[PDB]
């Protein structure tokens, strides 16, 4: 099997790619959220204008004109309320996901610290025996391969 | 534009309103406290 | 006409949430590969080595 | 300075905010103390070698 | 001179305007004090060398 120690960089290199991918994905979420906010604002405005047209409509005792406008006006209000509830809903989810990433972001960086540390200790240990294995080859008790051989020679 | 604008905000986490309040209130303390010396010293 | 445009709004939203979730596990599956309880595949292996 | 002037509400939030890093602080402080012996230990390993 | 003649409104704006640089001022003053030790530190590095 491939040296898993090498995979750490590939695995974390593989890890990093998704964060930005999530990062772009999350932003896409917010852009939609704002778009809806604007869209509602326009609808209430035309209702507000209809409210203003209806506002002046009943003046002079001409309620018949006002009657039609307000009935016309609510047509958007029904739409208005539907959106207003929807936008309030989405806020928690976008709020919820942000903490998801924010919590994750700390974890990745926090995790990444230990990586080199074991690698450092790994490099310490790998040579720790490489240095000493030859030492036993010259421990001078015939456990070595040359010293006593040299002595006997 | 909305797509791009929001993305920049993500990479620039806006500060919480607490610091806004603290900074704002501290400014209120700062402006008045700094002014407090002025109205007193330069009375 | 209203229905189609109204319908179309939710499309990306689930797609957005979909992209949120798909990586949500991709990020974490590797986390369990390094959860450091031998449920990981390397950390304890490294420790044992 | 928050609780000065009898405005403890502002101080309340800050200190609760403050410990958020303290929890992080203590975790690191213990970790750094741990590593010292190992780096100390290995140095004598080489020095003796 | 702004608050003289009992015209504090003019003074109000200026001082609020003034601190804008003070905030900048304090940031730099701390920074410059920091750099002094390092430049001081390195000089002995060369001088000893």
């Amino acid at each position: 099997q491939e040296a898993p120690e090498d995979l750490l960089e590939r695995l974390l290199g593989e890890m990093e790619l998704e964060l930005i991918e999530l990062r772009r994905a999350l932003a896409q979420t917010i852009a939609t959220f704002k778009s809806t906010e604007r869209q509602r604002d326009a609808q209430q405005l035309i209702a507000q204008r209809w409210y203003e047209k209806a506002q002046a409509a009943l003046d002079r005792g001409n309620e018949q004109l006002a009657r039609e406008a307000l009935g016309q006006r609510q047509s958007y209000q029904s739409h208005t309320e539907a959106l207003g509830k929807s936008l309030g809903e989405q806020r928690a989810l976008v709020e919820q996901v942000r903490g998801q990433l924010q919590k994750l972001e700390r974890k990745y960086l926090e995790l990444k610290s230990q990586k080199n540390l074991y690698l450092a200790r790994l490099k310490s240990a790998i040579a720790a025996q490489k240095i000493e294995e030859i030492a036993g080859n010259l421990d001078n008790a015939s456990a070595s391969s040359l010293f006593e051989r040299i002595e006997t020679k | 534009i909305l797509e791009l604008e929001a993305e920049r905000e993500l990479l620039n986490p806006p500060p919480s309103p607490l610091d806004k309040k603290f900074e704002q209130w501290e400014e209120q303390q700062a402006v008045e406290a700094t002014l407090a010396a002025m109205k007193a010293r330069r009375s």
